[PDB]
């Protein structure tokens, strides 16, 4: 059974060595759209990180305030979620 | 059907490297679009770093007022929780309880 | 069946690219559109950060005790909600 | 599907170019009507801050009072939870009993 | 689907538009209404401020005391509450 | 549907801000009657703190009898509040017996 | 062959490494977190599939009463 | 002679994987390849440590779990 596909292999291998020379092709393409798509994601954060630093932690804070409620109309499809004080000797421990 | 596979592969993937550099372009505009989405998020950032960076007034209340948004929404929240119970500072026969909220006097919250 | 549809993917992302030079530009208008109902939000918060900055931490802490019967009102809609002491050794344990 | 969706986006993008202006206007409106319902919020914040932050007097009440509304809420509140003993200082025979709330000298609160 | 609809909110958002410069009006009317209920609540506290202030701390405790008596009217009508002393190490533990 | 509530809303605003003046009345008398709810409350703080202020006779006697009156609603109390071992003092043979009962001393109280 | 082949495919996946690592150990986690995200979408609708994912706290003596 | 030849693989698999088990761990993969081939038939119950599997992706314990590598952490 293994030399057709051995033979079916060495072919195909050599072929998709050549599809790969155009696949990142395609792919200088494509690292190019995937980049420019999480970039449309971080350069939203470029200048989210320019407004907060020109500006402060305002908001920096405030969606993680204003956006804390979003933490608790996430968190809470989940049931066992939680978040327990510093400054102790906390042991923390987890349901069941 | 690797062989087929991969002939159709390059030949659709010329054409795809040229849309694919026409993505560049396309992902661009929609790198821009995801900009001014969270932008609006942005510059409201940059106003409300002008309306707490400077001192953490509403920083302090919003804190405390997320904490009973989060909280009209924590209805939902299973999330089992804690607090340092001098927080609400319920010490209610306590000097510790008027620390908590001698933290009025601005300085120690 | 990649053949055709990444023709299609071409020609969609003609389109798309101009519609969406023109959606950045109608989100010029949006950002400042949803910076203002943000501001709704985050502009009674510049006058809130102006009035406890001014008069101290009244409703700091007042909405962390007038407010804070939220805490009560919503912590339990579920059945494993707790607020718990520090400033000892607390070595925290969560239920199942 | 996408073709003629995104070339009547971009039509329609013009339009809501001008009508996402307008919404700058009415959003403002609705921002003016969001700013003030937080801040009539923020005047409970002001005339609070104005009357119990130079010394809480009755934020020293409302720790109390805002802790029993809290747990005149607490019937909502399955929460398990944890005050501290010598906030209810059920010590009454003891040493500390009366370091929890003869703190009525005031400078112990 | 959008293009009526964006029509009729651009004219919707004009009444509205209208109709929010004399709801921001309503809302420095209705503002003077909540104020001035919500400061019910809160000049009834002035006041109590007032008289612990210059009294003391009387029924800072005692509203302390009496209104502690809600603690034990009111705790568990769920069946989880307690506490835990301070100035200690207390190895907090909540139930299950 | 929203065009025309918005325009029989912005009639209805101009009748209803006249009305919301007559609403800011309204409001100020239920201003009255919260400021006297918290003002009988009141009442009891001016007065006691003017007898106890002093020294916190009835607040050492009243975190008694609120610890009492606690201890006596605990009863209906499911609540898995507790106490602990040693200030009521049970130990009833002890030196904590006589740093309990004993702890009545002033200046231990 | 792999001599020369494996160092190869090593060279393109390593050297990804060698960018993304220059990335990170310049500045951090940046995006470590967005491709979190970009995972949040497809990779954690795999890894939501997957039952249970919970957190840990940070700065105590933290413990633990694992999952029986 | 048995001992010896077996042992001293052991020997020097062993100065070459005690200056770092690294081997071992390109080997839990290896060695995986041929335990999917065989131990498909099984129930292993094995827990282990936090810091492999992506998401404790910026606390320190995976900071130190997986982005250790970071030359300054190693």
């Amino acid at each position: 059974k293994e030399f057709t596909e051995a033979v079916e292999a060495k072919q195909v291998a050599q072929q998709e060595a050549e599809r790969a020379r155009f696949v990142v092709e395609k792919a200088e393409q494509q690292k190019k759209a995937a980049i420019i798509s999480a970039e449309g994601d971080s350069k939203a954060a470029e200048l989210i990180a320019n407004s907060l630093a020109t500006a402060g932690d305002g908001l920096i804070e405030l969606r993680k305030l204003e956006a804390a409620e979003d933490i608790a109309y996430q968190l809470s499809r989940s049931r066992n979620i939680t978040y327990l004080p510093a400054g102790q000797s906390v042991l923390l421990q987890l349901p069941q | 059907r690797e062989y087929t596979a991969a002939v159709e592969a390059k030949q659709v993937a010329q054409q795809e490297a040229q849309r694919a550099q026409f993505l560049v372009e396309k992902a661009k505009q929609e790198q821009r679009q995801k900009i001014v989405q969270a932008e609006g998020e942005a510059e409201a950032a940059k106003m409300l770093g002008e309306a707490l960076s400077k001192n953490p007034g509403y920083i302090k209340l919003r804190k405390i007022r997320a904490a009973q948004n989060i909280s009209k929404t924590i209805a939902t929240s299973q999330n089992r929780i804690y607090l340092t119970a001098d927080n609400l500072v319920l010490n209610l026969q306590d000097e510790s309880f008027t620390r908590g909220s001698d933290s009025l006097i601005k300085g120690k919250k």
